[PDB]
């Protein structure tokens, strides 16, 4: 059991993610842009309620 | 490549092998303290190598070997650190560490269990290395709790004796109590800097505040027994005689102030933080000496 | 065994609602916690108002 | 002194545990205690009638 | 759900005709599995009871319990299945037949709706 | 000896058949929760030419 | 998940028609390979969870439960069959079937991917438990013990059952998915408070809370190893296993409604750890050590942070296996001292070497000396906690002193000084019960390498 | 080493001092690790090789797994529960992309710092801005939604960002 | 082997209950004293001398040489505070009042 559960399956996504950030941030640095965003969704797509207070 | 960090680890790793074959036969013979012996002369002789080497360049390393648990932001792996500070204290522990077994030898001659003795004196050793070469404060941690719960076992190595024993909970009860401060500066490292490394740690805290800073002199006044939390180092001297020469008087009980030596950068940009360490300094030496001119117990003295 | 019983199992039949044991046991059972319960509201008020107005200073916080 | 016994083994007993214990005997011994005189249960049952006719209309 | 009044009920009837329209239930279901459970455990305890070995006293009435209990656990799972379907013809007919009290709602987007955020600190 | 030894040792056989019959009744529960297989868009793929279903 | 609850069903025949002189070993086998069957479930995912059906689901919270869960019953079994040896063969086998009862009970429990279903399992573990402690206990107070120990119970879990139908009437589903997924804030309002109130209870009265703790020294002390080793491992985690499921929906107003908890738990941390300075009983000591660990667990919980859910997932597994081996060990001295004090046997080491090495493993792993996953677990807390506020400190420093303290009072009382001249009648240590103490230890030592594996969801 | 890509990993050229041996005198460093090499490194050099041919008698590969775009909870109805759970399984991924590159600019930084030596409060400070930029990012997403967090709580703390941005904005411009 | 009779009861208000508990506890009636009756519930408990364990006599062959005890004697009702790995109340060379003084 110890054998088996040192030696389980990535199921978890670290190396996966560990992977993508690598690419995200080669693209990211060359493209010139500034690495992660401060909005997590795009706000052109977020429709604000308008206060005309 | 590079032999530093292959030979620096070595050393240590050697250091543990007599543990492993204590479950093997030598272990039931009387050769297993030479063979203690031998191990730590070893080791020694091969670490006299990566501090050439730091004499002859300067080198320094950094060797983050195994990655633990990665608690999302925070990254937790085994690092050992191998600065001028490491590559030099560990020859000089190594070297008395082995006139210490070399001398219990003949100390405890008559002592039925003899090969236990030295396998508590090579793991508080392990343990003391462990606390000098790490990289980040968790492995810090375990190296102080570490050499702690050795010192707490080698004290009351007489268990039917019941000073042994209520000097041992004296031991361990002002550790914990400098342990509060450990962990107070461990948390509050964790929650601002986002990081137990000693690299992140250094870099984020340009003008130290004053937290952080009490709870690592607070942790160093217990684990080397200052004024406030004293008395266990005198009475650690209930242990037998090579356990006084080796834990209590030059290698653990001045690991505390290796803490404050370890945290320097951030000590000299905070001046209340060092004015309190001077003074508590100077009351601690003058308190102990005043009591140890006037003492009858020799061990006592030298304590 | 007498020892024992009258440390663990014979207190209780013997209690007298006192004026003393009343007080001390409202103190020893009250106070602590309403001593607790201030400080921490005190406390945890005054970092509530420091980030409102976003005097905290809460860079490379990340971890909580 | 306070935390074992003043606390642990009376005050905290006290409270919740035994007064509950008593509250329940001393209201079974109340309504258990009827010398089974049909007198006083139909009496009884008369000004529950008269209440009911004078309180749920 | 009162259905004791439903328009053409007969008045003593156990499965109506219409349940016949209905899946009936497999021989394999589990809620059948579990009155033939049933009807061991009543096997077993009547062998207990009396003073018998439990598990091989009485093969015949132990078989005769099994099958009896699987037998009325079908007529009843076939009973229950016709009557929540009845519940859910009587519920849609009636979503059916008033449109003004069930409008449909608007489709509004996350993106579109203002929700209070509450920080844990 | 056979024939007797079984009249003993047959209790042994009892959790294994209970682990397989459980692994089959899982393999059950699964069979009726195909509803949106190869539906998700996550997921959307063409059929492999000697595939009927992506999982089963 | 069946591949797990049919082999647990199959114990019961197999015990049954066991012969008169085998049924230990056939348990204990079998339970063993569940054990390693149920050892599968660890393979979670970075996603949602592990939704096997409509029933049943398996999360990275519940995995290293149902670990525990079917690991602990062989244990239970090795324990048990030295006490129960003039005992008849058919109560033999109903003291096996209300264990494997049990088992089933909580690994259905820790499933449950709906509430009403959560409650049902969740109250019905506790007829076994209390068959156990008023049944096969020693002293003449077990009754009143098992009163307690339901009462109380049911007094905290029968509002929660009305709360929980009500939620299934305003939200319309009790699912655990759709309740997350469509959760909506609590205005704060009376209503609102008496739900969270009657949401929270239930499972703070079974941690226990610190003004709600009289029942465990009762119950731990009257009953016997085995059901003090399910009681302190695995039953006192449901409450938590319950806070963590059900506090998705309380927020917002868990922010306002935490803090009497929270300084109840703070302050009983303490009182609990003073409490254990002066005790003449063991398992009353190793009780009380657990209500502390449970304090801290709570606070945890309330603090709701992902640091404070990882670091009480891990703390409960660890304080599960700690106290087990506790108990365990103390059962081991009153098995040949049948006094069950502290002073009356002494010097223990002397006699039984073995025997105090696996005493003061025992007991530097309830000191929590890292990098054991106790260690884990505590400083993860206690880190959640000074984010929480810089004030926490203090208590939980105090708390770690007085925990030190006490462990070694432990340790230093029952195995250090000189043996008692009168008691000879103190025999080896037998294979059984070394062998019961490295299962019981071996499992930490080898989950502090792979802590991901116990640090929950939110790692 | 071609196993990790050097753009994401940036070091110096790392120059080092030719030996200018001052003095006659054999300094026992030269010999001690010729001496090391004979003894450790032509042994493991060569178990290594052993390894590699046997590793390219038996070759194999993986991939790296590719997912694709799904609408987020932005576009989501309100009860909709598929596409809502679909939108909360990215963006929990996007979350765990985000701690990752967080850990690489941390490892970047703890680097630099080792690396530069006594000057690293200056020779780094590249690093510690980037380290900035990406730790306010990262604060700004998902500082403050606590345990049981999800897609719609972050929307939602977005949302009240942006409507105090907006109302700071308009009152900066009509000031 | 213990009876309901030989365990602690409440506090005595005669002096024959007295008489009887001080036979209970194996001492003399003189030597007898129950704490005080207030509301903690001491029962009927001997109150021996709050002197330690560490100043009995070092030399006295006790049935537990460790503890410092004998087999059928009262145990105090604070044993476990003093059990010479705990406080002690042995006499100083200097008074307790001037070694306050003087630390202070
Ligand atoms: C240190 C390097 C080790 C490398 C070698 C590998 C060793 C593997 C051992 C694993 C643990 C042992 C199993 C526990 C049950 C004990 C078995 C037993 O009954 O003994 C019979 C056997 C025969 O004795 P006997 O003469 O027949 O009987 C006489 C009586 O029993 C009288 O008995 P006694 O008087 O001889 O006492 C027995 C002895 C031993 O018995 C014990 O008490 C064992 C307890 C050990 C830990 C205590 C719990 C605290 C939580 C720590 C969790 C870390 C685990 C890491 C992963 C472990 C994998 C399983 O007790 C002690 O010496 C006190 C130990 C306290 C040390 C405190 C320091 C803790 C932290 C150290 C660092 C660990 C991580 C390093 C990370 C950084 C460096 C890479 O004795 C032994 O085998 C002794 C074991 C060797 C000492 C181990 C102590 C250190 C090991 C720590 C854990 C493993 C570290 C892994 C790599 C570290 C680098
Ligand atoms: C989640 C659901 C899943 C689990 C289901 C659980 C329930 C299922 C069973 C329900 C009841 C049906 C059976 C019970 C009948 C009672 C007979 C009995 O006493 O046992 C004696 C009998 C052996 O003794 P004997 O040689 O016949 O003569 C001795 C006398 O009988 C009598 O000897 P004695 O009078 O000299 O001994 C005196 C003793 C005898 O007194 C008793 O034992 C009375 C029996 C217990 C009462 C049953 C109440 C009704 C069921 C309630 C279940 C509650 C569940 C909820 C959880 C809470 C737990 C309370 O009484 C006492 O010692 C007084 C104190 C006892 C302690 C306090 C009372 C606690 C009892 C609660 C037990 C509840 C669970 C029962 C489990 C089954 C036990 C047999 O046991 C058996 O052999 C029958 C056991 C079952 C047969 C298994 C055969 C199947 C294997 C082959 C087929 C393979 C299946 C798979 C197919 C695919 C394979 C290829
Ligand atoms: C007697 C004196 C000693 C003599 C023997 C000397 C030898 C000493 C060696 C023993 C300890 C020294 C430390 C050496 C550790 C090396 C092994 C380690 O690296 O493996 C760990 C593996 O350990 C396991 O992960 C932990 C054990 C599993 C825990 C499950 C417990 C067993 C089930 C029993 C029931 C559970 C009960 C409790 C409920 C939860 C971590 O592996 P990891 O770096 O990550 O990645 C593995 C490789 N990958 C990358 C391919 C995946
Ligand atoms: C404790 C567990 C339940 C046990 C019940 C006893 C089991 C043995 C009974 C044997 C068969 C009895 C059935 C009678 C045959 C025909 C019945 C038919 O003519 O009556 C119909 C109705 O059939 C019966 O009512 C159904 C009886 C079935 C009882 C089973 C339900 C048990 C509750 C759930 C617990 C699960 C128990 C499973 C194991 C038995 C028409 O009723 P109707 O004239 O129009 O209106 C009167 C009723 N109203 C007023 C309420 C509307
Ligand atoms: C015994 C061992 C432990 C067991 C468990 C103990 C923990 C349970 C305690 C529950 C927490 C407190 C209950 C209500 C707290 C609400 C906050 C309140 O205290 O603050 C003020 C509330 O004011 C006063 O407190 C009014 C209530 C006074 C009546 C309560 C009795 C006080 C002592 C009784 C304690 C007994 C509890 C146990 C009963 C068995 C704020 O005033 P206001 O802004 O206007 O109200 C805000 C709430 N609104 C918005 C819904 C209206
Ligand atoms: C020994 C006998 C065999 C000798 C021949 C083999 C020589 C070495 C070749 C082995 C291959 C290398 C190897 O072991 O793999 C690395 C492997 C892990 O794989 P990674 O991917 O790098 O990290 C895990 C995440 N995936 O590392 C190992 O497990 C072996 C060495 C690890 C360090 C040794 C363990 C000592 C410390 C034990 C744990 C201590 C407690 C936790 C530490 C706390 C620190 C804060
Ligand atoms: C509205 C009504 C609410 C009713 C609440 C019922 C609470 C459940 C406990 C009921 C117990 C009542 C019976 C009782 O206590 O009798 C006294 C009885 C006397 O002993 P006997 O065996 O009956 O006879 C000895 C002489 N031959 O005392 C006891 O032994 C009690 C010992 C166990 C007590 C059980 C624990 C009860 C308290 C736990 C919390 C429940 C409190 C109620 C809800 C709290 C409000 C949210
Ligand atoms: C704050 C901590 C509060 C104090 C904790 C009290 C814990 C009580 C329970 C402990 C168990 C009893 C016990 O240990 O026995 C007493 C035992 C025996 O005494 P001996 O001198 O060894 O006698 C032997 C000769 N016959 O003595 C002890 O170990 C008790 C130690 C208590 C110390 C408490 C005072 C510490 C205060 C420190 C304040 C100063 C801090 C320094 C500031 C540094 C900042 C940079
Ligand atoms: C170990 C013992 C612990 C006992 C736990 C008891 C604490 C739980 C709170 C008391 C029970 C309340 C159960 C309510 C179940 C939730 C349902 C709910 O909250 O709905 C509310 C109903 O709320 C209530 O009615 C609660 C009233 C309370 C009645 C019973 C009082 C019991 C004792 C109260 C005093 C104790 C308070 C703290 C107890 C803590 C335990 C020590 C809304 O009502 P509506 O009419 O539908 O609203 C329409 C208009 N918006």
């Amino acid at each position: 059991g110890s054998t088996f559960v040192a030696y389980l399956p990535d199921y978890r996504m670290q190396e996966w993610a560990r992977r993508e950030a690598e690419r995200l941030v080669k693209y990211r640095e060359a493209n010139g842009l500034p690495l992660m965003e401060s909005n997590c969704f795009d706000p052109n797509k977020i429709q604000l309620p308008e206060d005309e207070d | 490549m590079n032999p530093f960090a292959s030979l620096t680890l070595t050393t240590l790793t050697i250091l543990t092998i007599p543990i492993m074959m204590s479950n093997s036969n030598i272990y039931k013979t009387n050769l297993y303290p030479n063979y203690v012996k031998t191990t730590v002369s070893y080791a020694f002789t091969l670490s006299l190598v990566p501090l050439l080497m730091f004499m002859h360049t300067g080198q320094e390393m950094i060797i983050s070997n195994w990655h633990w648990m990665t608690l999302q932001t925070v990254e937790l792996s085994l690092s050992f650190k191998m600065d001028y500070f490491s590559v030099m204290f560990i020859p000089v522990a190594l070297f008395v560490t082995w006139s210490i077994m070399e001398f219990s030898m003949w100390y405890m001659h008559s002592d039925p269990f003899i090969n236990r003795f030295f396998k508590y004196l090579l793991l508080f050793l392990i343990t003391m290395m462990i606390l000098v070469t790490a990289n980040n404060l968790f492995q810090l941690f375990i190296g102080w709790e570490g050499v702690g719960i050795m010192s707490f076992l080698l004290i009351g190595w007489w268990h039917g004796r019941t000073d042994a024993n209520t000097a041992a909970l004296q031991a361990i009860l002002y550790n914990r109590i400098g342990d509060i401060g450990f962990v107070l500066s461990m948390a509050w490292f964790l929650t601002h800097s986002n990081a137990w490394d000693l690299q992140q740690i250094f870099m984020l805290n340009n003008e130290c505040p004053n937290m952080p800073l009490i709870g690592l002199l607070l942790a160093a006044a217990g684990k080397s027994a200052q004024f406030g939390l004293h008395p266990w180092l005198p009475s650690a001297m209930e242990g037998p005689t090579p356990v006084s020469a080796l834990l209590h008087s030059s290698t653990m009980v001045v690991a505390g102030v290796f803490l404050l030596i370890r945290f320097y950068p951030l000590m000299e940009t905070n001046k209340l933080v060092q004015t309190m360490t001077l003074c508590l300094g100077a009351i601690t030496t003058l308190f102990t000496a005043l009591c140890a001119i006037t003492q009858n117990d020799i061990k006592k003295i030298v304590a | 065994i007498r020892w024992t019983y009258a440390r663990s199992a014979n207190i209780y039949p013997n209690f007298r609602p006192t004026p003393k044991t009343s007080l001390l046991g409202a103190l020893f059972g009250i106070g602590p916690l309403f001593f607790w319960y201030y400080v921490f509201k005190t406390d945890r008020d005054k970092k509530e108002k420091l980030i409102q107005e976003g005097k905290l200073d809460q860079t490379f916080n990340i971890s909580y | 002194k306070s935390a074992s016994s003043l606390l642990d083994l009376i005050w905290l007993e006290t409270i919740l545990p035994k007064t509950t214990s008593f509250i329940q005997m001393k209201m079974s011994i109340m309504v258990s205690n009827q010398k089974g005189l049909i007198k006083l249960y139909f009496l009884s049952f008369l000004i529950t009638i008269m209440i009911s006719m004078t309180l749920f209309n | 759900t009162m259905m004791s009044g439903r328009p053409g009920r007969v008045p003593l009837q156990f499965l109506p005709n219409e349940a016949r329209s209905l899946p009936p239930p497999k021989l394999t279901d589990p809620r059948l599995v579990y009155m033939g459970f049933l009807g061991y455990c009543s096997g077993l305890i009547d062998n207990a009871i009396r003073r018998r070995p439990v598990v091989s006293a009485g093969l015949h009435r132990q078989l005769l319990y099994v099958t009896s209990f699987v037998f009325f656990g079908y007529y009843l799972l076939k009973r229950q299945d016709y009557m929540y379907a009845l519940r859910d013809h009587d519920m849609f007919a009636y979503v059916k037949s008033h449109p003004e009290d069930f409008p449909e709602k608007d489709k509004k987007t996350y993106g579109e709706i203002l929700e209070e955020f509450h920080p844990v600190r | 000896n056979v024939l007797q030894i079984v009249r003993d040792h047959w209790v042994h056989i009892l959790v294994p058949v209970g682990f397989v019959f459980g692994c089959y009744l899982d393999r059950r529960s699964d069979e009726k929760l195909t509803a949106f297989r190869n539906k998700s868009l996550l997921f959307k793929r063409e059929l492999r030419p000697n595939e009927e279903v992506t999982w089963k | 998940m069946l591949k797990i609850i049919i082999p647990t069903t199959m114990l019961l025949p197999m015990t049954w028609m066991s012969k008169h002189n085998m049924i230990w070993i056939n348990a204990t086998v079998h339970s063993l390979l569940i054990s390693l069957i149920s050892l599968s479930l660890l393979n979670q995912l970075g996603e949602n969870s592990l939704n096997f059906s409509l029933t049943f689901f398996s999360d990275s919270l519940s995995a290293p439960l149902l670990v525990l869960t079917t690991w602990l019953l062989p244990l239970m079994l090795m324990a048990s069959q030295s006490h129960l040896s003039k005992e008849t063969t058919t109560r033999k086998k109903l003291y096996i079937t209300m264990l494997i009862l049990l088992q089933l009970f909580l690994i259905m429990t820790f499933t449950a991917t709906e509430l009403i279903l959560f409650y049902i399992l969740f109250e019905a573990t506790l007829v076994p438990t209390l068959i156990i402690i008023t049944r096969w206990g020693n002293q003449t107070e077990r009754l009143n013990a098992g009163l307690y120990f339901l009462f109380y119970t049911l007094a905290g879990s029968l509002p929660l059952l009305v709360a929980l139908v009500y939620i299934q009437n305003t939200t319309g589903s009790l699912n655990f998915l759709i309740i997350h997924y469509w959760s909506h804030p609590l205005s704060n309002s009376w209503s609102n408070i008496f739900m969270w109130l009657a949401c929270i209870m239930a499972f703070m009265v079974k941690m226990p809370l610190y003004g709600l703790h009289l029942w465990l020294p009762k119950a731990h002390v009257e009953a016997p190893i085995a059901g003090s080793m399910v009681l302190a491992a695995v039953l006192l985690k449901l409450g938590g296993y319950g806070m963590m499921r059900i506090t998705t929906i309380l927020n917002p107003l868990t922010n306002y409604m935490a803090y009497p908890f929270l300084m109840l738990s703070m302050w009983g941390m303490i009182m609990t750890s003073s409490i254990c300075l002066r005790q003449t009983d063991l398992k009353s000591l190793i009780a009380y050590s657990s209500v502390s660990h449970m304090a801290l667990v709570i606070v945890a919980i309330m603090i709701q942070t992902p640091w404070s859910f990882m670091g009480a997932t891990a703390l409960m597994i660890a304080h599960g296996l700690t106290s087990s081996m506790l108990f365990c060990l103390a059962n081991t001295n009153y098995e040949r001292v049948h006094s069950r004090t502290m002073i009356l046997a002494r010097g223990l080491q002397t006699l039984l070497p073995l025997m105090a090495t696996w005493w003061l493993v025992a007991s530097l792993t309830n000191l929590a000396l890292p990098p054991s996953i106790n260690l884990i677990g505590e400083l993860f807390i206690i880190t959640a906690s000074f984010s929480w506020s810089n004030i926490t400190i203090i208590l939980m420093g105090m708390n770690m002193m007085i925990t030190a303290l006490y462990s070694l009072y432990m340790l230093i009382t029952t195995q250090r000084g000189k043996y008692t001249h009168h008691i000879n009648n103190i025999k080896p240590s037998f294979t059984r019960e070394n062998a019961l103490m490295a299962l019981h230890i071996l499992p930490l030592l080898l989950l502090t390498l792979n802590p991901k594996m116990i640090l929950g969801p939110l790692y | 080493p071609d196993s990790w890509d050097k753009d994401v990993y940036p070091e110096p050229p790392r120059r080092t001092p030719a030996p200018a041996p001052q003095t006659s005198l054999p300094n026992p460093v030269t010999y001690l690790t010729k001496i090391f090499d004979l003894l450790v490194d032509r042994p493991v050099t060569l178990a290594r090789e052993f390894i590699e041919q046997q590793h390219a008698k038996n070759r194999y590969y993986y991939y790296h797994r590719e997912f694709r775009r799904v609408p987020d909870i932005t576009e989501c109805e309100e009860k909709d529960i598929l596409c809502m759970f679909e939108a909360e399984m990215q963006w929990r991924r996007d979350y765990k992309v985000d701690q990752e590159i967080v850990n690489i600019i941390q490892e970047r930084l703890k680097a630099c710092q080792q690396r530069e030596g006594e000057s690293y409060r200056q020779n780094c400070a590249k690093e510690l801005e980037q380290f900035t930029q990406v730790s306010k990012a990262f604060q700004d997403r998902y500082s403050d939604l606590g345990a049981h967090y999800s897609a719609r709580k972050c929307l939602a703390k977005q949302k009240q960002r942006m409507l105090a941005e907006r109302k700071a904005a308009k009152e900066a411009a009509a000031a | 082997h213990v009876t309901k009779d030989m365990f602690p009861g409440p506090y005595p208000k005669t002096p024959e209950e007295r008489a009887a508990a001080a036979k209970k506890y194996n001492m003399r009636v003189e030597d007898y004293e129950p704490y005080p009756d207030d509301g903690m519930g001491y029962g009927d408990y001997p109150k021996l001398p709050d002197r330690s364990q560490q100043e009995r006599d070092p030399w006295y062959d006790w049935d537990h040489p460790d503890l410092r005890l004998n087999w059928g004697e009262p145990i105090h009702w604070d044993l476990d505070m003093y059990i010479r790995n705990r406080v002690d109340t042995s006499p100083t060379p200097v008074s307790w009042n001037t070694m306050c003084k003087h630390l202070f």
